[PDB]
């Protein structure tokens, strides 16, 4: 229950989370970097750019920039961002690298990044909406309209490892344990769930060898098996709850709309869930033409990210196949038809399909216009233009009565 | 049109076709790069639906009648008349159907997928050797299939259907 | 090494030499696994190597005992004393970590 | 004679032949401004009526024999194989005849639209590849449709017939 | 009763370098030593040693010769 204990704790049992939910054996692997917080921002000091970083030697060129190399899917932050300045050139320096590797980075903020100094006062909170529009976070709302933060995701409050010992329910050898956890909830190892929101990331490559599911319930981000405590309250017999706060359905559409990742948690059990996986960037509003009302529409399908990683897939993969490529003997209509013929196996072009065509193959069509350049003849624009498949969220049920019908 | 081609793999005869198109099997007929596929003349398949009269709905779940592709005589006929007589299920077959694009290069545009899929007839048969109008010809080996489960495939246009008596629609 | 064999003549001379062999190296196309980066402070310190030169080690369930032998996790801090009947008291401790059951209070 | 077009909506699926003529279903044999419509060769279709004999009245209602309408292998042929093995009903099916003008343009001098129609059978085929007298032939996908309710339409001289289960004439 | 299970004869199996070929020759060198599949060539010795020593004198080809 020390401060350089726990830390260290929480920081590598909750590793411990994200290898032992993740099936290694279907196509998985992960890499640990020992950085700290403070080493990283000066590490984005170091260098002129983000380009010749040295957090971009192990994001870019050591993974994805490699002939053969594994290429990176998604960046763990293990942190806690505060709203300040050392945060949010962070943040632009991650957001500027996941535009870069396309791998978006998840992390979590902080209790002091709400303004609360003390976690379990978030339900309390009566307007969220004007919070964000404070003075103190002109580096929030500056960072929310970038381009680059499509790749940077930021998750849920906190989430429980340790279920504290017992000498009936979890004894240890040879000795009689009771941890008198005090009424201070900080002594519960509290992992940070960037572990958690990407063990949920990596249960959807195992079954369908993508990630475009991870905001359900029933459905792919149903975080389960978290630890309860259960204890004696002011009479009753009730359990800790596994996150901090109990996210309510408005406080957690709030922070969806926000740029958040929360995660609310079955009350009363070991489950928890994922709603909406919307990364930080807001949706431009766009003037009301016919092409703005139209792409108002497009540009707010590349802020949700579970898109992305439909997409980044379709960069980590199109890098690798036509890197082999090189010194062959093709064409323009050689190169139009090795990328049609091969993305047309993602592609389900039909309304309704079943439910595992839907995600083996999660795009919905796809266009790929090759072009020239001229000049230096043999250089090639091409577009490849994906869509996805639609997920299910928010109804209205208008209920009444008919009386005969 | 162009002729498409079958692998079919059996239960206990490993990969029936791995060879079908060789030197030994059709002569100087076989085709590079398909060695283990058969090339396949003529298609026919229904798949009918007993619906009533005197209404539109279906009274019943589908009925496959058989698949009838054509072969000539070649190595994997003799094993597919020990699937037939023994009534070995098949583990797949994958009809191809090729067509020539625009670039000028056979694709396959459709493919029909099939899961365990016994033979229910073979009609082996070869036209009269007197007859000028039919020299051309070789053999016809018609082999049927019966099968629990199909996927028909379109790849140039990405959809899919299926069929299987395993798991209907719920 | 040499194969016995009979004098040559005009009746003909079968002898057993096994080839060389061709394999015609086939194509396997394998996919990418989707590899992820955790990073985040791992350790009770600040390394003084730059950035650039340490290196990432990847970890899976068979290997986590194995990294976490090799870290070497040394816990040094100055913790409360309540092993006597002073309030005012500290005592520093040293842990070594070597295994998951090293966070156990055995 | 000239081909028709059917366009399909399916309960579940949608529109089913929204793409059955584009350049991915039917490579350069498609038709701008149909998009949404197969491309139909041939055509069947019996509505018989049981009378007794030795008088010459109706003794019953009549007996819908199924629509047979031909087309190639396309976008949609996937997406009515699984119309087929599941029973699902199609909302709408509009074939619309095509004829030469006097001016010298396309015109739909006839309408037959179709309510609820789930398909009987569906005749995939392919002529000998051998025979040179069926050369120009690629495909032949001929689907059935039963159907509740179909209402012809001559467009040209504004008559309209009408046949429905739902709705027979009081 | 009595059974024999392995007719392997005296040599050894060479183990060959790590190689696409060398890890292909040490599975062909292996089948060489076994003994029983050596009777299945020594009559494809003794058969064809009869065969063509009755055939010299004939009025063959290269490609007559591929075919008998």
């Amino acid at each position: 229950h020390n401060s350089q204990f726990q830390a260290m704790e929480s920081a590598w049992r909750g590793l411990k989370l994200f290898v032992d939910r993740t099936d290694f054996r279907e196509n998985n692997k992960v890499e640990i970097l020992h950085v700290t917080k403070d080493e990283l921002l000066e590490d984005f000091e170091f260098a002129p750019e983000t380009a010749q970083s040295g957090l971009y030697k192990h994001v870019y060129s050591a993974g994805y920039g490699q002939f053969g190399g594994e290429p990176v899917g998604a960046i763990i932050g293990n942190y806690a961002f505060t709203p300040s300045t050392p945060d949010m050139k962070l943040l632009q320096y991650m957001g500027a690298l996941g535009a870069m590797a396309h791998a978006p980075f998840i992390s979590s903020v902080g209790p002091e990044f709400f303004g609360i100094d003390s976690f379990e006062e978030l339900p309390n909170i009566k307007d969220l909406k004007s919070t964000f529009e404070s003075p103190k976070y002109t580096k929030w709302r500056s960072l929310r309209e970038s381009e680059d933060a499509r790749y940077l995701g930021l998750t849920a409050p906190r989430f429980l490892l340790r279920v504290p010992y017992d000498p009936i329910e979890n004894p240890v050898k040879s000795f009689n344990y009771a941890e008198n956890v005090s009424a201070s909830h900080e002594h519960y190892l509290w992992g940070n769930t960037a572990f958690a929101f990407a063990t949920r990331l990596t249960d959807s490559f195992a079954k369908y060898r993508w990630c475009p599911n991870i905001i359900g319930p029933q459905s792919g981000g149903a975080v389960e098996d978290l630890p309860v405590h259960v204890f004696e309250s002011m009479g009753a017999l009730q359990s800790k709850i596994p996150t901090e706060v109990l996210i309510t359905d408005r406080k957690e559409f709030e922070l969806a709309e926000e740029g958040f990742i929360a995660l609310t948690m079955r009350k009363g059990s070991d489950n928890a869930a994922f709603f909406s996986a919307n990364s930080i960037q807001k949706p431009k509003v766009f003037p009301n033409t016919k092409e703005g009302k139209e792409a108002e529409t497009n540009y707010k399908l590349g802020t949700q990210l579970p898109y992305m990683m439909i997409i980044n897939r379709l960069a980590h993969y199109v890098k690798v196949l036509q890197r082999e490529q090189i010194g062959a003997w093709k064409e323009r209509q050689d190169l139009e038809r090795e990328l049609n013929s091969w993305i047309k196996q993602y592609v389900a072009d039909q309304e309704n399909p079943p439910a595992d065509v839907r995600s083996r193959r999660p795009l919905r069509a796809a266009r790929i216009e090759v072009m020239d350049v001229e000049g230096n003849p043999g250089w090639y624009q091409v577009s490849l233009s994906v869509r996805p498949h639609f997920k299910y969220m928010g109804a209205n049920f208008e209920l009444s009565l008919v009386g005969r019908l | 049109p162009t002729p498409c081609y079958i692998s079919i793999e059996g239960q206990t005869q490993g990969l029936i076709t791995a060879g079908a198109c060789t030197a030994d099997s059709i002569g100087d007929s076989f085709v590079e790069g398909h060695e283990d596929e058969m090339l396949v003349q003529q298609f026919d398949h229904v798949v009918t639906v007993p619906t009533d009269p005197q209404s539109g709905q279906p009274s019943g779940q589908r009925v496959h009648k058989p698949f009838k592709f054509t072969v000539a005589l070649n190595k994997a006929v003799p094993l597919l008349y020990n699937a037939l007589s023994s009534g070995e299920k098949l583990k797949t077959v994958e009809l191809k159907w090729y067509r020539t694009s625009i670039e000028g290069k056979q694709e396959n545009f459709f493919t029909t997928k099939l899961e365990n899929a016994s033979i229910v007839d073979i009609h082996c048969e070869m036209p009269h050797c007197q007859d000028p109008a039919k020299s051309d010809f070789t053999q016809n080996v018609t082999v049927s299939l019966s099968y629990r489960k199909i996927t028909w495939d379109h790849v140039n246009a990405g959809t899919s259907g299926s069929d299987d008596w395993r798991k209907p629609i719920e | 090494s040499k194969e016995g064999s009979v004098a040559p003549k005009e009746r003909i001379n079968i002898k057993y030499i096994p080839a060389t062999g061709d394999a015609q190296a086939e194509v396997a196309e394998v996919e990418l696994p989707l590899k992820t980066l955790v990073v985040g402070d791992f350790k009770g310190h600040a390394e003084q190597t730059p950035l650039e030169e340490r290196a990432t080690v990847t970890v899976d369930k068979n290997n986590f005992e194995a990294v976490m032998r090799e870290s070497e996790l040394k816990i040094t801090a100055t913790v409360k004393n309540k092993l006597t009947d002073d309030e005012n008291a500290e005592l520093p401790v040293e842990l070594n970590f070597k295994s998951l059951a090293d966070f156990a209070p055995d």
